[PDB]
């Protein structure tokens, strides 16, 4: 069911990243790949029930 | 199947312990069948036995041909 | 002790059991009677009339 | 392959602690760390 | 590279505020940036403070921090000096552990002694000064052995079973001094260390020679001793021995095994920083050959 | 900074004429001092007729190496090298050197006089100068000695005696060495008896316990490089407190053996003096 | 030669495995006979078999004296 969630969301795991890349997450590190063309600049949003 | 299959895993362990000792032309023709050879188990349902012993025939029987270099 | 099997002088070790196994000059008999007086004293017992 | 063809890696990094440099080497050379087990699976002769 | 580091304060010093820092002259001070004029907010281990209350993560983040010896309190600045490789400078004791001449020293994260002297010795609006311990090498690595045995022990146990060994494991003893150790338990960094640890244990178990692994049993009937009686109990689970093999194979079967003996022990190993020479009679200052 | 020694024993001119040949030497000093007795010089203060090898290096590991410089009246003017600077260290002589060699210190094991051994005795006292050897020769001689501690337990086999006969002859550039047998008088050395248990104990405990810890990491997945290793762990085939103490019994044997493994370099060869009478080297350690 | 050649090495291995278990006053003289006790094997040549056996008799018979400590 979790694979169906990642598929329906469209956000597939990048092989759970490198294990050292997970080790750097506790210090904080970028996860998003940079978008290619970005004429509109930085994007942001948030969500609340 | 109790007393019969009780020695089946024993003979399969004998095929494995004898099987590691003998070099082949390459492990890539054997390492997958050697992995299934030791990963064998027995599902609780009797109907899954067709999936059990037949996989050992896919493996160890070819290893005897690999001992003789049969085509 | 050096017990002798035939054509042998083999070593042997026999543990002591009783406290009276100790030879006199290490546990002389007056010392045993004196300790016996201590046993008759501390244990609270007297011979029958 | 049967004939090893070792690679060579000059590299610069701000890291200065060998205990962490081997740790970042652990997950990056997963094919190589698998290869060290991959010789034992085939050829017990000749030590990896 | 730079031979020295400087710092700037926010909240102003008093008599005691500068006196506690003059007390810390010639003492270890980690830095993470090595800029010529670091801010006090980046100074110290306090920047890695963690509400999850870890410890091993503080150690791994400590692994990359540069060490810099303290010197000269001009006032309103730390005036750190960057140690040079291969020489010596005096170093004050910090960690509550007795020192001896010639022992190796290493950096370890602090932990409360038990009674807890709780001497922060410096504080501002919230920021503090947490100086990592300088401890003798066998003590520096045995705690890593405790955290590693704590990691392997955690698997498949009831919580009372999980904490049963901990009553002995977290209460380490050394030179009369005793220490209780709060632990991350599971902080991923212990897990990734466990993966290379068991991977080393596998090859060390597998690279062993057929006679080398049998050597204890070959000695078992050969001799009788209480250390061997303690040796005997571990190996058995519930007399014959064989001998073969050509001599040349052992030079290979043993050689690669030495690399695993390093790779297995490397994780409990720590880089040395100090080597004491002239111990002070008052048990405070100690000059040390070799630095970071 | 210079370190001094004193000879309370009288110096015959024949002995000081050998001592002047030691313009430099890697003389150990147990404790750095402004002044020190000659009884503290060398490994001779640690000499044992029993333990032999390993203990000589486990006590040598903490020694403070120092070069010789000049000699005066009944006193030595030792000078401690600074790290990284070049120094004209003398060889101990067993092995000819060539450019670029690594160097490290080893306990002495004489086989007659070495190429640079002018004997110097001052009433029972003797000076045993530590080896300066290329690193690969040190790792190989350590492997031969630990192997000698394995096979010596069962000398009687002719294949084993021929095995020791084969491994006894280490070789190098025109070298002709013969490895001393640590196990004099048949009985094993206590150092060999401990160093062999330091490895063979782990050789059993790792073989028994490796399955349970790979087991929990097998169901977890990542690169899954670890999961495949257990299939070859099976090729050679339950208490709580036993599981507790047993790991504490593991690393205690693993750890002291690391000193037998790792060997920090102390010098590196560059230009070589003719007939290897001396060599400049970069000090390290 | 069937059962005679078969059970002889089995009893010889049994005398060996039982023989290492018992401590003696010295491992010196015993170790050579303990080595010959294991090294014996059945060569294909027929006339050499007596030397395969009698040399083992030089071992275990002295070991039997060492079981009683004699001369």
């Amino acid at each position: 069911v979790d694979r169906w969630i990642r598929h329906a969301a469209g956000v597939e795991r990048p092989q759970l990243l490198d294990t050292e890349t997970i080790s750097m997450l506790t210090f904080g590190s970028m996860s998003e790949r940079n978008a290619a063309a970005t004429v509109h600049g930085q994007k942001a949003a948030c969500e609340l029930i | 199947l109790s007393s019969v299959l009780e020695e089946f895993e024993v003979r399969c362990v004998a095929v494995a312990r004898r099987g590691y000792t003998y070099p082949f032309g390459d492990r890539g023709k054997a390492r997958d069948h050697l992995a299934v050879l030791d990963r064998t188990e027995f599902d609780t349902d009797v109907r899954h036995d067709a999936e059990i012993v037949e996989r050992a025939l896919v493996s160890a029987v070819i290893l005897a041909k690999m001992s003789v270099r049969e085509t | 002790t050096h017990c002798q099997e035939n054509s042998e002088t083999v070593a042997l070790c026999t543990p002591r059991i009783v406290i009276g196994n100790l030879p006199d000059g290490l546990a002389p008999g007056p010392f045993h009677e004196l300790r016996t007086w201590e046993i008759m004293e501390h244990m609270r017992l007297r011979p029958p009339p | 392959g049967p004939e090893t063809r070792p690679g060579i890696y000059v590299l610069t990094s701000s890291i200065a602690h060998w205990q962490t440099l081997v740790d970042v080497a652990r997950g990056k050379f997963a094919r190589e760390r698998c290869s060290f087990v991959n010789r034992r699976i085939t050829r017990p002769r000749q030590i990896p | 590279m730079e031979a020295n580091i400087f710092c700037t304060f926010d909240h102003k010093l008093s008599i005691a505020d500068v006196g506690k820092l003059t007390k810390l002259v010639a003492a270890v001070v980690p830095i993470p940036q090595r800029l010529h004029l670091i801010k006090h907010y980046q100074l110290g281990l306090h920047q890695f403070v963690d509400h999850t209350r870890g410890y091993v993560r503080l150690r791994g983040l400590l692994r990359n921090m540069t060490l810099t010896l303290m010197r000269r309190v001009e006032g309103n600045q730390i005036l750190l000096h960057v140690p040079t490789h291969g020489l010596l400078y005096t170093v004050l004791n910090t960690g509550p552990v007795t020192w001896e001449k010639g022992d190796a020293l290493c950096v370890l994260p602090p932990l409360f002694h038990g009674p807890l002297a709780r001497e922060n010795l410096l504080t501002l609006g919230q920021w503090e000064l947490v100086l990592p311990w300088i401890v003798p090498m066998p003590l520096a690595l045995e705690i890593n052995q405790r955290l590693l045995i704590m990691g392997l022990f955690s698997l498949d146990r009831s919580y009372e079973e999980v904490k049963a060994a901990v009553q002995q494991l977290q209460t380490i003893t050394f030179r009369d001094a005793t220490f209780t150790i709060p632990d991350p338990v599971i902080d991923q960094h212990l897990l990734i260390d466990m993966k290379t640890a068991c991977l080393s244990m596998s090859m060390v178990a597998n690279l062993a020679s057929e006679l080398t692994m049998t050597y204890v049993r070959k000695l078992a009937l050969e001799d009788s001793s209480m250390l061997l009686v303690k040796c005997q109990e571990l190996l058995m689970r519930l007399p014959a021995r064989p001998q073969h093999v050509s001599p040349d194979d052992e030079i290979a079967r043993l050689s690669a095994l030495f690399v695993m003996l390093r790779q297995l022990d490397d994780l409990i190993r720590e880089q040395v920083v100090f080597t004491v020479c002239d111990v002070s009679p008052d048990n405070k200052s100690a000059t040390c050959i070799f630095k970071g």
